RNA sequence: GACCUGGGCAUAGGGGCGAAAGACUAAUCGAACCAUCUAGUAGCUGGUUCCCUCCGAAGUUUCCCUCAGGAUAGCUGGCGCUCGCCGAUCAAGCAGUUUUAUCCGGUAAAGCCAAUGACUAGAGGCACCUAUUCUCAAACUUUAAAUGGGUAAGAGGCCCGGCUCGCUGGCGCUGGAGCCGGGCGUGGAAUGCGACGCGCCUAGUGGGCCAUUUUUGGUAAGCAGAACUGGUGCUGCGGGAUGAACCGAACGCCGGGUUAAGGCGCCCGAUGCCGACGCUCAUCAGACCCCAUAAAAGGUG
RNA sequence: AACUAGCCCUGAAAAUGGAUGGCGCUGGAGCGUCGGGCCCAUACCCGGCCGUCGACGGCA
RNA sequence: UAAUUAAAACAAAGCAUCGCGAAGGCCCUCGGCGGGUGUUGACGCGAUGUGAUUUCUGCCCAGUGCUCUGAAUGUCAAAGUGAAGAAAUUCAACGAAGCGCGGGUAAACGGCGGUCUUAAGGUAGCCAAAUGCCUCGUCAUCUAAU
RNA sequence: GGCGGUACACCUGUCAAACGGUAACGCAGGUGUCCUAAGGCGAGCUCAGGGGGGACAGAAACCUCCCGUAGAGCAGAAGGGCAAAAGCUCGCUUGAUCUUGAUUUUCAGUAUGAGUACGGACCGCGAAAGCGGGGCCUCACGAUCCUUCCGGCUUUUGGGGUUUUAAGCGGGAGGUGUCAGAAAAGUUACCACAGGGAUAACUGGCUUGUGGCGGCCAAGCGUUCAUAGCGACGUCGCUUUUUGAUCCUUCGAUGUCGGCUCUUCCUAUCAUUGUGAAGCAGAAUUCACCAAGCGUUGGAUUGUUCACCCACUAACAGGGAA
RNA sequence: GCUUACGGCCAUACCACCCUGGAAAUGCCCGAUCUCAUCUGAACUCGGAAGUAAAGCAGGGUCGGGCCUGGUUAGUACUUGGAUGGGAGACCGCCUGGGAAUACCAGGUGCUGUAAGCUA
C-alpha cells in the first residue's frame, strides 16, 4: 500500500465508516484485548501506557503490528496469562485514495484531477496530544518488562511517543494511593477486569448488599 | 480555459468604501400594506373630524 | 453551487429545544401587538404558516401592521453593502416582545421620577449614565486575612 | 388523477355557488383566417423557405388539465377554464377509493 | 509504340480537362486571374501623438448559445445642490469603535453511563437481560463558548385633556387608530466627525494574484476551490545579498534632528564596548521571519 | 544504573566550478540569554519653498 | 501527383452486369422539341464493377437500394363535383404519380452466430500475410548468435 | 479538447469556520411526479415495538390484557414539525373557487416560479369558537410572437346601417429541460483565417503518488545462532536516470525518436589500488569502507531507447549535461 | 388549610412503590324510561343517590430513578487579537482579552391567577 507518510497528518475531517462512505475494508487490527483479559483488578495493580506526544493518525496496520510486538515480548518475560495489553485506539478515520492516475484514456471518466474525491483506501486512529495509545496492567514485579514491551512497540509508530507508568490501579481511574481504601469502605465493587463505583446516593437497599 | 467561480474578497472593501448605510426611518412612515380595513375605517375618522 | 430553497440551513434555528416540542403555550397568542413596538423573530418549526426566512430569524424590528393571526414588521436587512426596510408578515408564533427598549422605558420613568424631586428639593443629581469609572483608592485590611503566599507547583505528567 | 364531473363551484354569472358539469378542455381546430395564420401563410408563400421557427426539442412529457366548468343553471350556462397541475393519467369518470378492501 | 513533336484548331471557372495525382487550366488550383460591391465583417492581435494639477478603480453580483464578449449592480469621476458652521459642542445626526441593556445561533470544545449511529472488554442475573467499561462521528447530540449578527440608549420623547370613526364592541371610550390642544430640558452612555446630506451624469473594470488564520479535493504541488482581513495588481522607499507578495514604512522639492524594521570583523554606514554568563570542535561545523529541505533511529563526543 | 534535555556527531548519495551573499570567522565574526552605545528610510519632529484643499477670511 | 510520393496507385486486354428499337437510352443548353453520342442502330451507343491466362467464384432479398405487378384494402394535391349558408366560407364525395402492400434481384450496396439461435450462419480456398491486438505466437529451417 | 458526466432549471443534509451569504466535474441524495383525496372540516381513536394470555394456531392469521415520548405514520429525497394532533378511522364536503393590491424568498431588489399576511365576494365543515382560498413545511416548473378556449351591452371592422367574419381588451392552456426561452448532422491527413502559452503534445520548475534507492525496530530464516548474509508485520527517509499530477515559461515556432559522433561531469563502485567483515582453510564468492584515477568491448535480430542471445574480457557498473 | 371550575408557567409538576385522609366537595358507585350510544349502557349519552374511601384525587414516605438548582471539574478545554516566539515538521509556549461541558458532589421537588365552596 501507501506509505504511512502520506496519511500521518489529521489534515481532513474525521470520514468515519457510516452510511455515506460505504465500501470502506475491514481494519488490519480487530482484537484490542489480548492476555489474560478476564482477570480481577486485585491481580494485575501495575499500569503502564503507550501516551502519544503528537498529534498525528496511526493506521490501524501499525495499531496491528505494535500489537503483535508488544504481545510477542510479554508472553515470554511474563507468561501468556500475566498481562492484559488493551489498545485503547480504534482506527475510525478512513483515509482515501485517488485513482491510479495514468497517462491519458478513452474511460474512466477522467485522466488527471477531474472527480478527484478517492476510494476509501484504509482506516487510522487519530490520536492527540497525550492520548493513550495501548495500556498494559500486570504485576507489580514485571514493571521492567512492561516498559520494555512499549518500547519496542514504538518503533511500529511513526512519531513520539511516551512509555509513562500510571498511578491509577491497573485499568481503573482511581489511584493506587487510594484504591485499597475505597475496597475498605465498599465504595469500589470488583466488576470483570476493573471496579464499579458505589456512591453514598442510591436506594438503601442497594446499601444493605454490600454490608 | 478554466476561472475563478465566485469570491467576496473585495465586497466588503467596496461596501464600506461609501458607507453602509442604514434606511432612513423618516418620521410619519408610510401606510403601504396596512390591513385595508383599517385604513377604510382611518379614512373615514379623518374626513369627520 | 448550493440551493436557494427558503429553508436551506435551518435544520437547527427551527427546531425546537429539547423537551420543549409539542403544542405552544398559549400565552403566546393572547400577547397584544400593537403599532410601533419593538419584537424579535424567531421562527418555529411547529408553526408552518407565517414563518419569516431564515435572514429574518434573530432580528428585531417594529411592527407596522396587525392582522387576525399575524403582525407586519419592518425589519434590517443587508443584502450586499445596503441595508434595506423589509416589510414582513410574520404570525405570532414566530415573534415575541422584544425587552430592548424596556430599560430605555424604565429609566425614562425614572429619570422623570428624580427630576421632579429635583424641582422639589433643589438638587441636580446626574440622570446621564456613566461607563464603569476607575476604582476609586481604597484600603485593603489583613487583620484577619494575611497574604498567602502562592508558588507555582511542579510539573507531574 | 380523477376529478368528478360535478363541480358546485362558485360562478361569476350567476355571483354565487353553483353546480357546474365538469369537462376537459380541448383546443379545438385552427382557424384558416386568423391573423397569424394568414401572415403565415403570406410569409410561406413564394421562394425563401421555410420562414418561421419549427420547435423540435421539446421536453414536457405531459401537460396541464384544463377543466370546461359549465354551470347547470338553465338561464346561465356560463362556461369557465380551470387548470390543475401536470398528470400523466387524467380520468373523468372516475372511480372512488375503498379503504378497506383488497 | 497506348511513341515523340511543331503549327493550326476546340473545350473557360463551380466551368473545362483529367490512363485519376484533387492532377492541370500562363511560377496562381480542394475552384484561375482581373476589376468592382469594398474602407466587406472581426467579441480577435497590433498601435493610438504636449505638459503640469487634483481625484482615483475593477477582476465581484444577476442575466445572456455567455466562459477571450456583453447587459446589470457595485466600485470611479465630474457636476452640482440642500444645509450646518458664520450666527457660541446650539444641539441634532452619523460611525467597518467601544459601553449599557436586550435578543439571535449550534461552530470550537464537550458528550455518548443522554437519544441516533459506530465500537472494545469482561461481570452479574434466569443467546439475550441488568449494571459497568474501551474507543468515535462531517452529513449525531443532552450541553455549549470565544469571535460575531440584530435592536434599544429621548422633544419624532414622556405625560395629560378633548375630539373623530362607517373599524372593533356587554360597557362614544370597551378596544384600536386618527386628529387637536396643553405641560415638562438636567437633550437625559463613551469617543470621534461638518452633514461620507440630497440628486444628476458617468468612465474604467467584470482573466486577478498573494500572505496570516480558517478551510475543501488531492500523496503532494510555486496544485485546484472557498471564508475573514490585509496586501498587490495600481507602489516607489529602508531592510531580507538577490526578489511582486515577507518586515518596516507608503512618496510634493529640501536642510537639520531622531527612529522603524534590520544591523554595527571587512566588502559596507555603525560596537576600535578592556560588553555579561554559559554552551559548542564538526576529516560534510554553525550562522536568525517568509526562505530556499532533512527524518526515524543512534553516540561511553 | 536508568531516564531526560542542549550543542556537536552518525544517519546524510547527482551530475559545468560555487556559494551563511562574498571574504573569512573557532576567547569567536557560531549558538542561547541579555546590557550599553552606535548606523539610516521618500517614516516621525522643526524650519524654508512649491502646489492642492479648506478657511466658522482680509481688503472697493 | 510540372516543383518532396513512378508505386503495390491509374489504365489495360479479358470477364460480368446495367440501360436503350430512335416520340429511345445517356447527356448538353437561359431558351428553340436547339445540341453531343450520331456520317450512329444492339457484333451499337451509353452507365458501372472486376481486372491477362489458369482455377474457381459458396450461402443470405431480412435491412438498404433498384425493379416488376395493380383481385390497389389504405395514404392521397391542384382542378373539377355535391350539399349547407346572404355570401365569404364550411362540409362531403371523388381521389394521379409516389408512398404503403406484394414479387423479383447480391458479378446491387452489404452480411455470413454462441442446447440457444438468426437473414445466411464464412463454403472452396488462404493466412500470424501489405490483413493476428495478444506477440518477439508455437514448431521447423536459415546463423556462433536472428 | 474529445469520450463520460450535468456540477445547465430545481430540492435536502453537509461542506460553511454557532446571523445571513460563501466555491470546486466537494460529499450523501432527490426532482420534471403523485393525490376527488393523499384537498377542506368536524368527531372519535392511538401508533412502532415488546410482554403475559387465549380451540385449530406454529417464529408470523385473530381475540384480549399490560407496558409503551412517539422509537410509527404523515405519497416521494433528506431535514424539520406533529399525540384527544399534522397520524388512524369515520361522515359531510369542493377554499384545488371568484377578485384587488401589499409582501417574503431567488433578486438587479427585474420577470417568472414558489410562498406569506390581508381586504372584498361566494361557499364547505363544525353545536360553536373557529378552520380552509390545495397537499404539515422546505422541491415538483416557462417570456415575446402565434394558436386555442373562456369572459365580458363592452370596443373596432372606419363614408353610414344591418348581419357574417376579423381585430382588440381581461383570464387560462398549447413550450421553449441549453429550463430569462435560436428552428440546425457530419467530415477534412487537401485544408484556410483571426487568435491563444487564458490551452494540450518537449525540456525546465514545483510535487514524488508511482518507479528507483537507503535506513529504523527485530518476529523469523540461517542445522544450533535475531543482526556472516538476509528482515515479516510496521515505520522513517532520500533521489529526480520512471511514470504521473500540475499548466508557471514558450503557439508573430526553443526543430520532434533513435543511432552515429564527441567532450566533460555525478557515484547509488562492475573492474582495478589500499582495506575491514564472513556461515573467509585454499580457490572462488558475498557484505562493507576510502575512492570516479582508470577501463567498461566486438556482434545476430529489431527504427527502436528497452530487451534477448553469441562470443570476448580485469569488468563488460548505473546515470547526467534542454 | 382543604375541595372543585377555568387556567398561567409546562417534570422542583414526571415515574415506581408504600402509607394516610372524606367536613364540604370530588370520585367511584346505582340504573337504561327518555336524549344518545355502541358487537357490548364498558365507553359515550341520559336518569339517579343505596354505599363511603378500594382506586382516582390529595397529602406524606424512599441515603428512590428522573428533573431542577448550585458547587466541583476549571480559569481546565476552547477562543479574539500579537510577535523576525520555539520546532525539520506535527504542533507547542508566551503576550492581550473572553471563557465552557460531562463525570463527581450537594440541595430542592411544583409555583401561582380568577371564581365558588368547606373548616374533617
Ligand atoms: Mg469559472
Ligand atoms: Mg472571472
Ligand atoms: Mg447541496
Ligand atoms: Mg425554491
Ligand atoms: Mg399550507
Ligand atoms: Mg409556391
Ligand atoms: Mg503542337
Ligand atoms: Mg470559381
Ligand atoms: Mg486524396
Ligand atoms: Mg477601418
Ligand atoms: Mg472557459
Ligand atoms: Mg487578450
Ligand atoms: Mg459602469
Ligand atoms: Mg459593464
Ligand atoms: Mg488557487
Ligand atoms: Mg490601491
Ligand atoms: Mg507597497
Ligand atoms: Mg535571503
Ligand atoms: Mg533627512
Ligand atoms: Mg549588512
Ligand atoms: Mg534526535
Ligand atoms: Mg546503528
Ligand atoms: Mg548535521
Ligand atoms: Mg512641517
Ligand atoms: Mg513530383
Ligand atoms: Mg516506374
Ligand atoms: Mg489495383
Ligand atoms: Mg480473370
Ligand atoms: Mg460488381
Ligand atoms: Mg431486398
Ligand atoms: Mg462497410
Ligand atoms: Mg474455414
Ligand atoms: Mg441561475
Ligand atoms: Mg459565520
Ligand atoms: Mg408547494
Ligand atoms: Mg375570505
Ligand atoms: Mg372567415
Ligand atoms: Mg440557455
Ligand atoms: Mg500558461
Ligand atoms: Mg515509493
Ligand atoms: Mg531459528
Ligand atoms: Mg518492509
Ligand atoms: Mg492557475
Ligand atoms: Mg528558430
Ligand atoms: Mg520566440
Ligand atoms: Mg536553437
Ligand atoms: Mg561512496
Ligand atoms: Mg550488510
Ligand atoms: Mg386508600
Ligand atoms: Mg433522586
Ligand atoms: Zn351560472
Amino acid at each position: 500500500r501507501r506509505p504511512a507518510r502520506c496519511y500521518r497528518y489529521c489534515k481532513n475531517k474525521p470520514y468515519p465508516k457510516s452510511r455515506f462512505c460505504r465500501g470502506v475494508p475491514d481494519p488490519k487490527i480487530r482484537i484490542f484485548d489480548l492476555g489474560r483479559k478476564k482477570a480481577k483488578v486485585d491481580e494485575f495493580p501495575l499500569c503502564a501506557h503507550m501516551v502519544s506526544d503528537e498529534y498525528e493518525q496511526l493506521s490501524s496496520e501499525a495499531l496491528e503490528a505494535a500489537r503483535i510486538c508488544a504481545n510477542k515480548y510479554m508472553v515470554k518475560t511474563c507468561g501468556k496469562d500475566g498481562f492484559h495489553i488493551r489498545v485503547r485506539l480504534h482506527p475510525f478515520h478512513v483515509i482515501r485514495i485517488n485513482k491510479m492516475l495514468s497517462c491519458a484514456g478513452a474511460d474512466r471518466l477522467q485522466t488527471g484531477m477531474r472527480g478527484a474525491f478517492g476510494k476509501p483506501q484504509g482506516t487510522v486512529a487519530r490520536v492527540h496530544i497525550g492520548q493513550v495509545i495501548m495500556s498494559v496492567r500486570t504485576k507489580a514485579q514485571n514493571k521492567e518488562h512492561v516498559i520494555e514491551a512499549l518500547r519496542r512497540a514504538k518503533f511500529k509508530f511513526p512519531g513520539r511517543q511516551k512509555i509513562h507508568v500510571s498511578k491509577k490501579y491497573g485499568f481503573t481511574k482511581f489511584n493506587t494511593c487510594d484504591f485499597d481504601n475505597m475496597l475498605a469502605e465498599k465504595r469500589l465493587i470488583p466488576d470483570g477486569c476493573g471496579v464499579k463505583y458505589i456512591p453514598s446516593r442510591g436506594p438503601l437497599s442497594r446499601w444493605k448488599a454490600l454490608h | 480555459a478554466k476561472s475563478k467561480n465566485h469570491t467576496t474578497h473585495n465586497q466588503s472593501r467596496k461596501w464600506h468604501r461609501n458607507g453602509i448605510k442604514k434606511p432612513r426611518s423618516q418620521r410619519y412612515e408610510s401606510l403601504k400594506g396596512v390591513d385595508p380595513k383599517f385604513l377604510r375605517n382611518m379614512r373615514f375618522a379623518k374626513k369627520h373630524n | 453551487t448550493n440551493t436557494r430553497g427558503k429553508r436551506r440551513g435551518t435544520r437547527y434555528m427551527f427546531a425546537r429545544p429539547f423537551r420543549k416540542h409539542g403544542p405552544i403555550p398559549l400565552s403566546t397568542y393572547m400577547r397584544i401587538y400593537k403599532k410601533g413596538d419593538i419584537v424579535d423573530i424567531k421562527g418555529t418549526g411547529t408553526i408552518q404558516k407565517g414563518m419569516p426566512h431564515k435572514c429574518y430569524h434573530g432580528k428585531t424590528g417594529r411592527v407596522y401592521n396587525v392582522t387576525q393571526h399575524a403582525v407586519g414588521i419592518i425589519v434590517n436587512k443587508q443584502v450586499k453593502g445596503k441595508i434595506l426596510a423589509k416589510r414582513i408578515n410574520v404570525r405570532i408564533e414566530h415573534i415575541k416582545h422584544s425587552k430592548s427598549r424596556d430599560s430605555f422605558l424604565q429609566r425614562v420613568k425614572e429619570n422623570e421620577k428624580k427630576k421632579v424631586e429635583a424641582k422639589k428639593e433643589g438638587t441636580w443629581i446626574e440622570l446621564k449614565r456613566q461607563p464603569a469609572a476607575p476604582r476609586p483608592a481604597h484600603f485593603v485590611s489583613t487583620k484577619n486575612n494575611k497574604p498567602q503566599l502562592l508558588e507555582p507547583i511542579p510539573y507531574e505528567f | 388523477v380523477n376529478v368528478p364531473k360535478t363541480r358546485r363551484t362558485y360562478c361569476k354569472k350567476c355571483k354565487k355557488h353553483q353546480p357546474h358539469k365538469v369537462t376537459q378542455y380541448k383546443k379545438g381546430k385552427d382557424s384558416l383566417y386568423a391573423q397569424g395564420k394568414r401572415r403565415y401563410d403570406r410569409k410561406q408563400s413564394g421562394y425563401g423557405g421555410q420562414t418561421k421557427p419549427i420547435f423540435r426539442k421539446k421536453a414536457k412529457t405531459t401537460k396541464k388539465i384544463v377543466l370546461r366548468l359549465e354551470c347547470v343553471e338553465p338561464n346561465c350556462r356560463s362556461k369557465r377554464m380551470l387548470a390543475i397541475k401536470r398528470c400523466k393519467h387524467f380520468e373523468l369518470g372516475g372511480d372512488k377509493k375503498r379503504k378497506g378492501q383488497v
